[PDB]
């Protein structure tokens, strides 16, 4: 599990 | 193995039972999984975190404003707000409710007060920048299930510092942003909460840690702080800075660090008053003192320009005179007073957000019809004002020794010599009736007078906002004589001691008393 | 093993075979991996959920009446509605139709009477304020989590400050608490973290607000309580009883050394703050006490500090406002009308000047329209009946009239003083002055009425305040003063009039 960002 | 450390580090019984748990998971997993290394960097953050080492808190007060005076000038309030506060934690442990705010103009010195409540409080300093943070995981960090997962900046600099109940300066409240999936104002809601502190629970350490002896000062310009937020603080406006405490800033705080910031050696550039003053009248406007910082540094500059590329001169005395030379030409000026008595020209006063400054009322009433004419860029409750004051004229005008039907027959023209500024306001009421009546007589009003106050139709003089920046305007311009509606003189506890003993201040109730003074001839 | 715990609650039996079904799961599983840790999470978050143990509620009502008054002084009609509430409580079981709200400007304690009814009701205090397993660990939901940690089935719910929950912003719709709002829909509550229907009936429910800036569907189920502003002698009381106290505890002052006066809190009240709470006073007393803690740590030659009306100039600064006074010195041609605002009441002096002129009309102080529309309504008032009054009536082209509120960059809007500057019309053309003894409110209709006004009782406490002896009201707020405080009663001379000629009369010092 890893995050990750969006915009 | 590590047991020494988590005994060593006497860590409440929560925290202490799930590390130990932790290593009872970590020695039956092989050490070269993730899970070991997961596991292994939270053992490592939870013994790093500082528990319960905790500094001393000073309880003195004369030293602690030695301490406070060796960095800030004239910042009385404030100071006196921490020597309150060292006070009150001499009886009690942990203060509890609202944290301290200092709002102010830029330049004014709130964030360079941290250090110096720090030492003055004799505690660990720890700054965090808030101007541009979206995330909540910058106050919450994230779970410890993911793979380059830490604790947020909050117990990173706890870590940082070693040291529970450090000092924080929360640096930019009101410029934080706000996204989707997070938001730290809701998480720093939870930082600034009494009944939360105890409880935090970060999202890596997922024990509770006491956050409630960490004291909080957080800073801002504006009043913009959100509402959640605004309601546990305690606002402290800073206001501008005066002309004497900004001479004040520069001679004993500004001039010795650009000395030492420009490597001035001892005897090769000496800045007198005259200069500095200068440079506040006649070159910088703002309430702060970083642009005068800015001037002094490029007089030093060019003291070291001038130095370097004569090698006759070893020293250059700069003052009020040859200021033109280093800086130029005089960016803006000041009002003065007039040095001989005009027949329709009264000397108002005005206050802006940098201070005061002398205000020109020109009347100028010529046979004519019934007519009249308002010029300056006056607002409405300016123009509305001189009609007020118009009406006060025309009411009592054989008292006055005015033939009264002058209103059908004299044009009467009302302005104010400066055109592009906006000047709005009732202050400058018994001022203008003055004018008028010095053009409907004849008798010219003595220069050496200056006037506030608001007019009404029976001839009261209400009173007005702002009074120490009019006086110390005034003061400035070379007036001697000023008039004051009755009811500010409370405020004149509050002048300084040759502003009150270098003018003439005469409390005003009506405005016989005004027409008395102001005029050179017998009404 | 975990057997006793699930059976020693008695949990519900649907809740009982999920449990017991991730039971037989987790005997079939690895006890250290961290699915079972999502495994023993999952069982501690459901036998932490209150499925039983209620609080009893408590039926009599003047012990209620005695605990609600002792943490809150003066919200008379929140008190009595929640008496009633307790009422339809003591005989119906379970309340679900509407819900409690409490609207009111901040300062007013609205948040604690969640605290005050906590403890009237017997119940327990979850307050919440708005403004699905998995590997990675999940906690429950926010009203779930609150049941949880409060442990019990009857815990009475805050959501506060609805006004600052719906944002501009993409945030919380309206479905996830209208849905536990709702009656129907609360027997069937299945949180997502646990997928298991738990019930939220007998559940008191309390929104506390700002304004009536409420979602549509939530408005819906929101009973409106209004709580007004606190008058000057409930702000004393609050002050005295409730506020002191506890900035002394806060602050560790012990009882000897320092002492506020009455005459301090009203001066604090009158010159140094204006709110519609009691929030800026404690702000002030705390500044007064704390000051109060470092004179002493300063100087140890004295010890008891007295702090009065005389020595708050030395303390908390100067006087940052002011309020407005009868200037019964003269008798002038002037009037003293009434303001009314949300911090409360203003006398609002009217001034005329009526000099030899072609008739101009100046109207000055930042008037609104109106207002200025009330003057040329009064002053046709004075032209309809010029002849008996004593007025030459050519005034309309003979004479300029101005009319003046000292108080200018003050807007001031309204169709009441209109009969104030009808009277101060008729005392500048009469040259009859105005007793000055007398404050005035009430609209002027061209055939000469008086029509009713709003905001009754904070002008006539700002008239009170000011030293008015003699308050002129319309006849139809005479309803009003059945809600006035009887020292106020006692000392103003309050005269409801109809007309004109009821207001001249007495207004005016010599007949006419
Ligand atoms: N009263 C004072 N005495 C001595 N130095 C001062 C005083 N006020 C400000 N200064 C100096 O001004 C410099 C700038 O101050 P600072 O950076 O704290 O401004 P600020 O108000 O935080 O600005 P901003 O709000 O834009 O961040 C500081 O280095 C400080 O030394
Ligand atoms: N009638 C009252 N009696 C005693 N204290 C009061 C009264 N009204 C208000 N207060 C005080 O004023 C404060 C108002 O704060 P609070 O009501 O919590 O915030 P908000 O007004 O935003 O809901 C309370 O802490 C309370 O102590
Ligand atoms: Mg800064």
């Amino acid at each position: 599990a890893a995050a990750a960002a969006a915009a | 193995a590590l047991k020494r450390k988590i005994e060593a580090a006497k860590m409440p019984k929560d925290a202490r039972e799930k590390t130990e748990a932790e290593l009872q998971k970590l020695k039956m997993m092989s050490p070269m999984s993730a899970e070991a290394t997961v596991v292994r960097g939270y053992i490592d953050w939870m013994l790093q975190v500082p528990w319960n080492s905790r500094s001393k808190v000073k309880k003195d007060l004369v030293k602690a404003q030695e301490v406070l005076d060796t960095d800030h000038y004239g910042l009385e309030r404030v100071k006196d707000r921490i020597l309150e506060y060292l006070a009150v934690q001499s009886r009690v442990s942990k203060i509890k409710g609202p944290i301290l705010c200092l709002v102010g103009p830029p330049g004014v010195g709130k964030t360079s007060l941290g250090q110096s409540i720090a030492k003055a409080t004799g505690r660990q300093y720890v700054r965090m920048a808030l101007g541009g943070v979206r995330d909540e995981a910058e106050i919450r960090g994230h779970r410890r299930t993911y793979i380059g997962s830490m604790p947020g900046k909050l117990i990173q600099k706890m870590a940082k510092v070693g040291v529970k109940n450090p000092l924080f300066l929360l640096d930019q409240i009101d410029k934080m942003a706000s996204d989707m999936r997070g938001d730290p104002a809701s998480a720093l809601l939870e930082v600034l909460d009494p009944e939360q502190n105890v409880a935090f629970n970060d999202h890596y350490l997922e024990v509770d840690y006491d956050l409630s002896d960490v004291m909080f000062v957080a800073t801002s310009n504006s009043m913009n702080i959100p509402a959640p937020l605004l309601d546990r603080m305690e606002v402290i406006r800073l206001s501008g800075y005066t002309e004497d405490e900004k001479l004040n800033i520069a001679k004993q705080h500004l001039l010795p660090k650009q000395f030492e910031r420009n490597a001035i050696k001892k005897g090769e550039l000496t800045i007198d008053d005259s200069a500095i003053m200068s440079i506040i009248r006649y070159y910088t406007r703002e309430a702060g003192v970083r642009s005068l910082e800015r001037e002094i540094s490029k007089l030093c500059r060019k003291a070291v320009k001038n130095l370097l590329m004569d090698k006759t001169v070893k020293h250059i005395e700069i003052n009020g005179d040859n200021l033109k030379d280093f800086l130029g030409v005089q960016k803006v000026d000041y009002g003065r007073a007039d040095t001989e008595n005009r027949v329709g020209q009264v000397t108002g006063l005005a206050w802006t957000e940098v201070g005061g400054d002398l205000l020109t009322i020109e009347t100028a009433c010529v046979p004519g019809k019934g007519k009249l004419t308002y010029t300056g860029s006056l607002g409405e409750v300016m123009q509305e004002s001189i009609q007020a004051a118009l009406t006060v004229v025309r009411a009592r005008a054989d008292k006055l020794g005015i033939n009264p039907d002058f209103y059908e027959k004299r044009d009467i023209h009302v302005h104010v010599p400066e055109g592009a500024t906006p000047k709005d306001g009732p202050s400058a009421g018994i001022a203008m009736c003055t004018a008028l009546v010095s053009c409907l007589t004849g008798n010219p009003v003595r220069a050496d007078v200056a006037m506030t106050g608001e007019i009404t139709l029976r001839g009261l003089v209400l009173p007005i906002g702002g009074l120490k920046e009019k006086l110390l305007a005034a003061h400035r311009g070379g007036i001697k004589v000023v008039l004051i509606p009755d009811d500010n003189k409370r405020d004149l506890e509050e002048i300084p001691d040759n502003v009150i003993a270098d003018l003439e201040i005469h409390p005003v109730k009506r405005i016989d008393d005004v027409l008395a003074i102001a005029l050179e001839h017998p009404a």
